[PDB]
């Protein structure tokens, strides 16, 4: 079986300036017929794979000619000449030269954008849920970058420790932003317990935490 | 234009079978190999299984073999994959692809295998307190994958859809949010547009002020 | 050009 070792992991890229994608095969990969079966995907969430180029060098219609790929043997290249918002997403090298075909463990690209401090917003549990007995909390922070950022939630001044669970969104394919939110769950009985609730966030783009906060009931 | 569409997914219990089918149109479907290929949660691309244009030539993947039946109904350009003795690590995204480029792919179907039910969400408002916040929260459903639209399609700026979280209750949940001018608050309607259709639940909820 | 090469057959093992 031929192994595709794609490098780098990820990779962090100023718009407009280029990037590089390795993947080096096992054994030389070369078909019967004396070419090479080796193709570029890019993926975005929640979509199918999307051909960038095939038969190593050629580029599928409608990819732009900032795209191309390269290589011979066991060293294979993808390049982006200048990169754009939305090349954003994860890219795949596939080898359809032999069997068992294979593909590389993937390279996400992120765009490095000037930093972006996350507007925050705080939602209390809905009457309707509270009424069946359970009392959701909601943190957004919204449309951020980098990606690191710090929530802590305090009830009634109590740092909560394992009570909440967190989600980011996959970098925007337009502002180069991330999203995150922050949510803790406690049952009706406890949340009615308490008087303040209070989701503080750290973030380079922030000189000091910002903390956004309610209290229950009124 | 060239088209694939699979069908046939779901949720199973260990154990189970499932059958996929792939249905193929705009291209002459006897003249190119059709491949299955899968993506487990959080991972890479990973080959299932090929079928060359009139069957001649069948090829699995090792940790498949013995287990899954790929065929092909050239008449009906229809390619289909029978997944027997499923185990929870055939949990994936299942792609249905042509030929040998990576050019055209189906949209995906996903097999959850898991002792997990079918369970419908709830959805909870996040109300709105210069850019207001509101979202909707879809909260204890099972298996993935629920959809969130605004407004029937017609609010997309500003909008994002979380990816979903695995509760410790077994139970995922997300939220969907959208940030909106604070002017329009109690003036422009808010509704979330939430189908999971696993469970045959699809809800509109109106977010109103608080 | 894609049609063509889409139809090539990887080798076998």
């Amino acid at each position: 079986d031929i192994v595709m070792t794609q490098t780098p992991l990820s990779s962090a890229v100023t718009l407009g300036q280029p990037a590089s994608i390795s993947c080096r095969s096992s054994q030389r990969l070369v078909h019967s017929d004396g070419n090479t079966y080796l193709s570029w995907l890019h993926q975005r969430p929640g979509q199918p794979p999307r051909l960038l180029i095939y038969k190593v060098s050629l580029r599928f219609s409608g990819v732009p000619d900032r795209f191309s790929g390269s290589g011979a043997g066991t060293d294979f290249t993808l390049k982006i000449s200048r990169v754009e918002a939305e090349d954003v997403g994860i890219y795949y090298c596939m080898q359809a030269t032999q069997f068992p075909l294979t593909f590389g463990g993937g390279t996400k690209v992120e765009i490095k954008r000037t930093v972006a401090a996350p507007s925050v917003f705080i939602f209390p549990p809905s009457d309707e849920q509270l009424k069946s007995g359970t009392a959701s909390v909601v943190c957004l922070l919204n449309n951020f970058y980098p990606r690191e950022a710090k929530v802590q939630w305090k009830v009634d001044n109590a740092l909560q420790s394992g009570n909440s669970q967190e989600s980011v969104t996959e970098q925007d394919s337009k502002d180069s932003t991330y999203s995150l939110s922050s949510t803790l769950t406690l049952s009706k009985a406890d949340y009615e317990k308490h008087k303040v609730y209070a989701c503080e966030v750290t973030h380079q783009g922030l000189s000091s935490p910002v903390t956004k906060s309610f209290n229950r009931g009124e | 234009e060239v088209q694939l569409l699979e069908s046939g997914g779901g949720l199973v219990k260990p154990g189970g079978s499932l059958r996929l089918s792939c249905a193929a149109s705009g291209f002459t479907f006897n003249e190119y190999m059709m491949n299955w290929v899968r993506q487990p949660p959080g991972k890479g691309l990973e080959w299932v299984s090929s079928i060359s244009g009139t069957s001649t030539y069948i090829n699995y993947a090792d940790s498949v073999k013995g287990r899954f039946t790929i065929s092909r109904d050239n008449a009906k350009n229809s390619l289909y994959l029978q997944m027997n003795s499923l185990r929870s690590d055939d949990t994936a995204m299942y792609y249905c692809a042509r030929g040998s480029t990576g050019g055209y792919w189906g949209q995906g179907t996903l097999i959850t295998v898991s002792s997990a039910s079918t369970k419908g969400p709830s959805v909870f408002p996040l109300a709105p307190s210069g850019t207001a916040a509101l979202g909707c929260l879809v909260k204890d459903y099972f298996p993935e994958p629920v959809t969130v639209s605004w407004n029937s399609g017609a609010l997309t700026s500003g909008v994002h859809t979380f990816p979903a979280v695995l509760q410790s209750s077994g139970l995922y949940s997300l939220s969907s949010v959208v940030t909106v001018p604070s002017s329009s608050l109690g003036t422009q309607t808010y509704i979330c547009n939430v189908n999971h259709k696993p469970s045959n639940t699809k809800v509109d909820k109106k977010v109103e002020p608080k | 050009i894609h049609d063509f090469v889409d139809k090539t057959l990887p080798d076998q093992g």
